[PDB]
RNA sequence: GCGAGAGACCGAUAGCGAACAAGUACAGUGAUGGAAAGAUGAAAAGAACUUUGAAAAGAGAGUGAAAAAGUACGUGAAAUUG
RNA sequence: AAUAGGGUGAAGCCAGAGGAAACUCUGGUGGAGGCUCGUAGCGGUUCUGACGUGCAAAUCGAUCGUCGAAUUUGGGUAUAGG
RNA sequence: UGCUGUAAAGCUGGGUCGAACGGCCUCUAGUGCAGAUCUUGGUGGUAGUAGCAAAUAUUCAAAUGAGAACUUUGAAGACUGAAGUGGGGAAAGGUUCCAUGUCAACAGCAGUUGGACAUGGGUUAGUCGAUCCUAAGAGAUGGGGAAGCUCCGUUUCAACGUGCUUGAUUUUUCAGGCCAACCAUCGAAAGGGAAUCCGGUUAAAAUUCCGGAACUUGGAUAUGGAUUCUUCACGGCAACGUAACUGAAUGUGGAGACGUCGGCGUGAGCCCUGGGAGGAGUUAUCUUUUCUUCUUAACAGCUUAUCACCCUGGAAUUGGUUUAUCCGGAGAUGGGGUCUUAUGGCUGGAAGAGCGCGGUAAUUUUGCCGCGUCCGGUGCGCUUACGACGGUCCUUGAAAAUCCACAGGAAGGAAUAGUUUUCAUGCCAAGUCGUACUCAUAACCGCAGCAGGUCUCCAAGGUUAACAGCCUCUAGUUGAUAGAAUAAUGUAGAUAAGGGAAGUCGGCAAAAUAGAUCCGUAACUUCGGGAUAAGGAUUGGCUCUAAGGAUCGGUUUAACGAUCAACUUAGAACUGGUACGGACAAGGGGAAUCUGACUGUCUAAUUAAAACAUAGCAUUG
RNA sequence: UAACGAGAUUCCCACUGUCCCUAUCUACUAUCUAGCGAAACCACAGCCAAGGGAACGGGCUUGGCAGAAUCAGCGGGGAAAG
RNA sequence: AAACUUUCAACAACGGAUCUCUUGGUUCUCGCAUCGAUGAAGAACGCAGCGAAAUGCGAUACGUAAUAUGAAUUGCAGAUAUUCGUGAAUCAUCGAAUCUUUGAACGCACAUUGCGCCCUCUGGUAUUCCGGAGGGCAUGCCUGUUUGAGCGUCGUU
């Protein structure tokens, strides 16, 4: 909702934070093994836990 | 089996007194000083009905007797006690309607409400709309006095035990049909969840020992044992006799 | 016609959340929050409206001067006219009766 | 209409986010945590549950002060700082 | 738990659930439940350039010992299919 | 916190008429009721209709019960597996 | 490619491949698969099949693009029809919001589009909510149980103030003066509650930003005024008035603060409408026409009210009076006054704003100039707020925080000066967290962009009893794969000669009736009902007729004149393919038996009933 | 037992496609196309008659017969599926 | 005869069996004794020139100090970085520090980044109001200190 507590809103920042593609130069290190960022999520489909 | 509805009523989950619109709990004078040896005069401030209750509850208010305050007292209203009415406490209170006195105070015939069952207890008899207590007779060496209560038992209790005269107003109640469910509902409403009733004949043998079979009845005497134990309390307890109540008692 | 939104939170109409309609300079129709009405100052003798003494939700009345909230008279802002009144009488009178009812219990204090 | 449509009226949430462990186990009404225990001194662990344990223990975290005990026991518990050779 | 050395043990559907960003992703209100998933090549040398195509791509070409090794990656069975 | 529009017309009240009295009658007024037709709402009678690998792990259509109270309902709160 | 062996199997030619492996004597075992509705993984036929058919509906052109039924724009045709397909919110979601780019995957066709993907941007508060109060309740403490996890208890068998108030003291010590019924705490974004409005502004925020104009609380504090030599003000018979105009401990009240309905009145907003000043549309003909602008916030001053109250006075020939029945020697009618300021008016705020026109500046940030923005009427209208009333209950319809007044009279107070921040003005500050967006036939939950479910606010015109149904204004959509045909059998909807339940377990399904006015209405009955019983007539359009009011004006023929004004009812003539509640909307009725008195309740998802409940009755403790 | 009832039952008036006995019309399907594209089920499979047989055969025995590839319907059989 | 169906072979598909590996697992043995109010285990939120995760760390935030060693790190960038040297990198080592909000969690409370009080300093003309910086205020129990209470009780007037 709009009315929302501190803690759930610190709680939806990182959320967007770990929603982010993977950077394009970790794909270059020697012995990577990361292709892309496996822990996507999208709001419609998987929900928090808040 | 399975608890039936005698027994979930101890655990007062639901079936706790919904007393939020109480109007205080009504109750004499704690006895001191001046009930003790003379009277005390306070006045009547209010008459009000107090939700749950047949009897309305009058609020009369008396002075501090040690400190500058005053005390608004909850009272049962005898019928004819009004609105700015002297109200009388003590031993040396006088016989009018809606005083205070000890039951040694009292002649034979005297007819009080709110008795205290014991000297200090501020009311334990006759408090419902219409009931009273008729003062039997007294014992002045053993300082006892016998009283007549509304059930008709005739009690013993020490002349020092204070009792409010006249009889408790709003009596007739139950000479009305209430003529609806919902009137009922209303009633306990203001009351306590114990309305309506299932018949256990109704229900299933697990809810009941009356439920099961495949007409509805009993089975067995509805007369219980006073040694039976709670799960089977259910029926006519202790019945001393049963059927239709045929003459005097 | 304009149809109006509520301007806070609250999307029910209780008691607190009671709205007005008004018309603004820009010829539109918007809601405005009201306040609950405030009740008359009541006499606590015989409980009717103290004349003379301005109706006002209870924390308004710190803001705003005396002579607003009280009456030029004995219990000037509790009692009534008739009520205080009936206490001037009643007291006079009572009191004289008091010596009434001590003189009666000295003349027979030396004669019964 | 138990199924599907009783479905719809679930906006109530029985839990909440918990000081302690931080899981949505916190019981608003009943002011518990169903998974730590929380506020109980304690925390809720159980020899039914082994699985359990393996999911918070020592070591399920940062260990950030056991991590160096046993290099600071390695050494005697030393006090004092590492001498220069000369 | 800490620190080591081993085995007629198992060899990625086996061996701990987990050889991998595994108690991870994800489910459930909750207690709890809980995976799948290793392998190009010695070395990215991970295919410059040209050309058709809107593009993905394709055809020439190039690297490489091998492209009958192109991250749909060693070997490449069967079912099934052109 | 919420509940279109109608019907019926309870006490109380006003006026008139009849009667010796006890009383009765008429015209209004009034607006009662777990009253009534009927929306919203709440429910779910029948087609044993549709659908019955559905729009749906209980829905859709028409028809229907009730609809000012034992009414409907949000949130908070209480009761926990013999 | 063959060879050997009865066989389990072994060996070998060719191809592929790339790092280990085998023969023999023995040891050892997690050692041999066709099955176990086996396990896990992978793959078929079915099969390009079933199907992608609810929610009225799309079409032409241009632009863009490689590509357009589906994107954008324009034109049209439509729908939702204020109980919305509109405009906001609570829960829940969490970046879905906005801009740019974009089509591998997703949007069960498509895709240049998207709630998708990628990159950035975006949520501004003393006044809006939290925070504070307490509700049901939850729950520490002293304690009491229990082996114990813990249970009980909430002022309880308790020595329960981290007390205050002053005069201070600058001696950072004190002197004391009062009190300690009740008093840990949490518990409401719908209860209670200090205070903000208008205009403008962004791609996306606004009661938050800008401009202007206010307000509350806490604190500080000076000037003016006020008051005192009769020290703590005056006036009024009174209700009471005021710019002010001492007041400790303690006490008493009020506000906070309270159910549900009925009619009535007033206001506000909306609806309707006249004149005038503008703009747009129709104009073959008609229409002094149809549509549209003419608006005014919080806040300040003055004024403004039903109720209630005061002074006067003494009433039967009783009077006053509401739609509704009450009041008056416990003082009516009459005359004269006082109060609450809800609400309206005037003024300031404030025309400078906004709005409607006309003339211009210019790639142009953005304008600049001129004109107008005025005066009314109407009402069983709708909605909503309030008010004075009335009904109702074996139902009488929260608490606390908080604010004020009063009683009381402690204490301190003037004359050459004293007091007070409840009169005016002036100074400082108001922290923390939320604030974007969806609120649902696509942002929540139902595995999903699911015909389901999910709390609430606003609500135009016509017809009408109606917020019903139908049509329309504002707003929003035109979304649901599409194209071509129109066999059978379907699903949904219509009609039918004559017969009219012969069908069928059974009138299942359908039909018939239906609005309104007038007439008429049975048995039985608990006298309340039954009842819309049954059964008939009428109903359109037009032109008339009659009836039903408001406000004023003077010896009571005002029994008359003037102005203004609403839709109701009744009757008549004429009229037409005998039609007319013309769509919409809308009872089938009657005679009986069984059964439960009735209203109500239950088997969410096969049973709504005669089952349960109920009032009443009786019994028990 | 008045009143009430989506309760069970019988008859009468009105009414009608329930019926004699069926016919016609509309939209959406079904149908064909572009695109998209599942599932149940599956020992092997799929023409009959008799015989015998686990006493009711698609298969066995003896006969009838038998000619590629197919489309829309249908509900006898697969002692069909679940 | 085509087509279709079926069988076989070659090649191409689908799929990931087989073979071979293995910083993993499993089991046996040997050795050791070390969590926490000096705040543990665990949780939440943050931290990099360019990082989402894992790992590490805590506003000194993929780290600061020290010791050892002795020239890197590396995907790119970049020193106002370094090389016969107090000197690159290094969870190599480690004895000094830092260590957010929390958590037995300790001022009270917590579905709130809610609400106090004390001490010192400081800003706003301030012992009192508002702001800031630093340091404090939990409970049970033990020893001791101080201040008290009770005709429980002893001496004396
Ligand atoms: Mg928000
Ligand atoms: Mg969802
Ligand atoms: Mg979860
Ligand atoms: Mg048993
Ligand atoms: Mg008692
Ligand atoms: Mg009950
Ligand atoms: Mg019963
Ligand atoms: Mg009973
Ligand atoms: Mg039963
Ligand atoms: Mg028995
Ligand atoms: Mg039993
Ligand atoms: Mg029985
Ligand atoms: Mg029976
Ligand atoms: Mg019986
Ligand atoms: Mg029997
Ligand atoms: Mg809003
Ligand atoms: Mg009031
Ligand atoms: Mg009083
Ligand atoms: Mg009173
Ligand atoms: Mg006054
Ligand atoms: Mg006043
Ligand atoms: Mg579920
Ligand atoms: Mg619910
Ligand atoms: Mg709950
Ligand atoms: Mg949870
Ligand atoms: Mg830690
Ligand atoms: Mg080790
Ligand atoms: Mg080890
Ligand atoms: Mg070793
Ligand atoms: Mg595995
Ligand atoms: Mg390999
Ligand atoms: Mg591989
Ligand atoms: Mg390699
Ligand atoms: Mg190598
Ligand atoms: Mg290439
Ligand atoms: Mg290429
Ligand atoms: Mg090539
Ligand atoms: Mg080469
Ligand atoms: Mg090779
Ligand atoms: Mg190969
Ligand atoms: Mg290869
Ligand atoms: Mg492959
Ligand atoms: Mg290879
Ligand atoms: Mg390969
Ligand atoms: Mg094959
Ligand atoms: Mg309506
Ligand atoms: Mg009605
Ligand atoms: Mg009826
Ligand atoms: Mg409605
Ligand atoms: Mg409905
Ligand atoms: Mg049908
Ligand atoms: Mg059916
Ligand atoms: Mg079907
Ligand atoms: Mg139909
Ligand atoms: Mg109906
Ligand atoms: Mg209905
Ligand atoms: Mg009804
Ligand atoms: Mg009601
Ligand atoms: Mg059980
Ligand atoms: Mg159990
Ligand atoms: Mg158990
Ligand atoms: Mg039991
Ligand atoms: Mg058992
Ligand atoms: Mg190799
Ligand atoms: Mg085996
Ligand atoms: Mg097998
Ligand atoms: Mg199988
Ligand atoms: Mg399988
Ligand atoms: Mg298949
Ligand atoms: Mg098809
Ligand atoms: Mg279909
Ligand atoms: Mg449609
Ligand atoms: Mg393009
Ligand atoms: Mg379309
Ligand atoms: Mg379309
Ligand atoms: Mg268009
Ligand atoms: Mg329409
Ligand atoms: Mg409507
Ligand atoms: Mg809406
Ligand atoms: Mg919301
Ligand atoms: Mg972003
Ligand atoms: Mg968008
Ligand atoms: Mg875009
Ligand atoms: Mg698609
Ligand atoms: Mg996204
Ligand atoms: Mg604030
Ligand atoms: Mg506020
Ligand atoms: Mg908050
Ligand atoms: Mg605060
Ligand atoms: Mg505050
Ligand atoms: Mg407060
Ligand atoms: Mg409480
Ligand atoms: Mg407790
Ligand atoms: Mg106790
Ligand atoms: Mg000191
Ligand atoms: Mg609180
Ligand atoms: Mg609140
Ligand atoms: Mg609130
Ligand atoms: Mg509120
Ligand atoms: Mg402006
Ligand atoms: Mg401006
Ligand atoms: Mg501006
Ligand atoms: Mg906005
Ligand atoms: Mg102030
Ligand atoms: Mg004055
Ligand atoms: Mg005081
Ligand atoms: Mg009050
Ligand atoms: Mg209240
Ligand atoms: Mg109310
Ligand atoms: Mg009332
Ligand atoms: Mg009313
Ligand atoms: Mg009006
Ligand atoms: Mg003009
Ligand atoms: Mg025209
Ligand atoms: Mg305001
Ligand atoms: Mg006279
Ligand atoms: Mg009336
Ligand atoms: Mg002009
Ligand atoms: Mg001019
Ligand atoms: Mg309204
Ligand atoms: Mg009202
Ligand atoms: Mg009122
Ligand atoms: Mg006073
Ligand atoms: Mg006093
Ligand atoms: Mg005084
Ligand atoms: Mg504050
Ligand atoms: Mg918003
Ligand atoms: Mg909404
Ligand atoms: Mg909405
Ligand atoms: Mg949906
Ligand atoms: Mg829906
Ligand atoms: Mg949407
Ligand atoms: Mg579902
Ligand atoms: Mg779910
Ligand atoms: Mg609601
Ligand atoms: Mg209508
Ligand atoms: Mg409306
Ligand atoms: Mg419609
Ligand atoms: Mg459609
Ligand atoms: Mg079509
Ligand atoms: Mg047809
Ligand atoms: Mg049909
Ligand atoms: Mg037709
Ligand atoms: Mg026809
Ligand atoms: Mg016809
Ligand atoms: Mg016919
Ligand atoms: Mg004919
Ligand atoms: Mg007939
Ligand atoms: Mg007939
Ligand atoms: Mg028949
Ligand atoms: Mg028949
Ligand atoms: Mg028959
Ligand atoms: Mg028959
Ligand atoms: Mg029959
Ligand atoms: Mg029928
Ligand atoms: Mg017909
Ligand atoms: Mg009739
Ligand atoms: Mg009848
Ligand atoms: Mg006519
Ligand atoms: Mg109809
Ligand atoms: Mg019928
Ligand atoms: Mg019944
Ligand atoms: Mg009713
Ligand atoms: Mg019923
Ligand atoms: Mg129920
Ligand atoms: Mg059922
Ligand atoms: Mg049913
Ligand atoms: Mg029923
Ligand atoms: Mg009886
Ligand atoms: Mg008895
Ligand atoms: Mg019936
Ligand atoms: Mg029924
Ligand atoms: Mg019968
Ligand atoms: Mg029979
Ligand atoms: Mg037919
Ligand atoms: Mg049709
Ligand atoms: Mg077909
Ligand atoms: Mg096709
Ligand atoms: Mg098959
Ligand atoms: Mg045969
Ligand atoms: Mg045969
Ligand atoms: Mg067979
Ligand atoms: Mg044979
Ligand atoms: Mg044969
Ligand atoms: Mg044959
Ligand atoms: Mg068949
Ligand atoms: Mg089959
Ligand atoms: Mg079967
Ligand atoms: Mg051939
Ligand atoms: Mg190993
Ligand atoms: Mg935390
Ligand atoms: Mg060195
Ligand atoms: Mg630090
Ligand atoms: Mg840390
Ligand atoms: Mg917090
Ligand atoms: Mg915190
Ligand atoms: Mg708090
Ligand atoms: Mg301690
Ligand atoms: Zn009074
Ligand atoms: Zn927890």
């Amino acid at each position: 909702p709009s009315q929302k507590s501190f803690r759930t809103k610190q709680k939806l920042a990182k959320a967007q934070k770990q929603n982010r593609p993977l950077p394009q130069w970790i794909r270059l290190r020697t012995d990577n093994k990361i292709r892309y960022n496996a822990k996507r999520r999208h709001w419609r489909r998987t929900k928090l836990g808040i | 089996g399975r608890v039936i509805r005698n027994q979930r009523k101890g655990a007062g989950s639901i079936f706790t007194s919904h007393t939020r619109l109480r109007k205080g709990a009504a109750k004499l004078r704690t006895l001191d000083y001046a009930e003790r040896h003379g009277y005390i005069r306070g006045v009547v401030k209010q008459i009000i009905h107090d939700p749950g209750r047949g009897a309305p509850l009058a609020k009369v208010a008396f002075r501090d007797p040690y400190k500058y305050k005053l005390r608004e007292e909850t009272f049962i209203a005898n019928e004819g006690v009004y609105t700015g009415q002297f109200i009388y406490a003590g031993k040396k209170a006088s016989l009018n309607v809606g005083n205070i006195l000890p039951l040694g105070a009292c002649p034979e015939g005297t007819i009080v409400s709110n008795v205290e069952e014991k000297v200090g207890d501020r009311g334990a008899l006759g408090r419902t709309s219409g009931n009273y207590v008729i003062i039997i007779g007294h014992n002045p060496d053993e300082n006892k006095t016998r009283v007549k209560l509304p059930s008709g038992a005739k009690k013993i209790i020490s002349s020092d035990a204070r009792g409010v005269i006249g009889v408790v107003a709003g009596g007739g109640r139950i000479d009305k049909p209430l003529l609806k469910a919902g009137r009922a509902f209303h009633k306990y409403k203001v009351k306590r969840n114990s309305w309506p009733k299932t018949r256990g004949v109704a229900m299933n043998p697990v809810d009941h020992p009356h439920g099961g079979g495949n007409h509805q009845h009993i089975g067995k005497a509805s007369t219980i044992s006073r040694g039976a134990v709670s799960g089977q309390k259910a029926g006519l307890i202790a019945a001393r006799r049963t059927g239709l109540l045929r003459g005097t008692q | 016609a304009q149809r109006v939104t509520y301007r806070r939170r609250n999307p029910y109409n209780t008691r607190s959340n009671k709205i007005k309609v008004v018309k603004t300079p820009g010829g539109k129709l918007v809601a405005q929050h009201v306040k609950k009405a405030a009740s008359r100052v009541k006499c606590g003798d015989c409980g009717s409206a103290l004349a003379g003494i301005s109706t006002l939700r209870p924390r308004q009345y710190a803001q705003v001067s005396k002579t607003h909230k009280t009456v030029q008279r004995a219990y000037g802002g509790s009692r009534c006219a008739n009520c205080v009144k009936e206490r001037i009488v009643r007291a006079f009178l009572i009191e004289e009766q008091k010596i009434v009812k001590r003189v009666l219990k000295e003349q027979q204090d030396k004669e019964k | 209409g138990k199924g599907t449509p009783s479905l719809g009226k679930r906006h109530n949430k029985s839990h909440t986010l918990c000081n302690r462990c931080g899981r949505r186990s916190f019981h608003v009404q009943k002011k518990t945590c169903s998974s730590c225990g929380y506020p109980a001194a304690k925390m809720r662990s159980h020899n039914w549950a082994l699985k359990a344990k393996r999911r918070r223990t020592t070591g399920t975290g940062r260990m950030a002060y056991l991590k160096h005990v046993t290099r600071r026991f390695k050494n005697g518990f030393q006090t004092g700082v590492a001498k220069a050779q000369t």
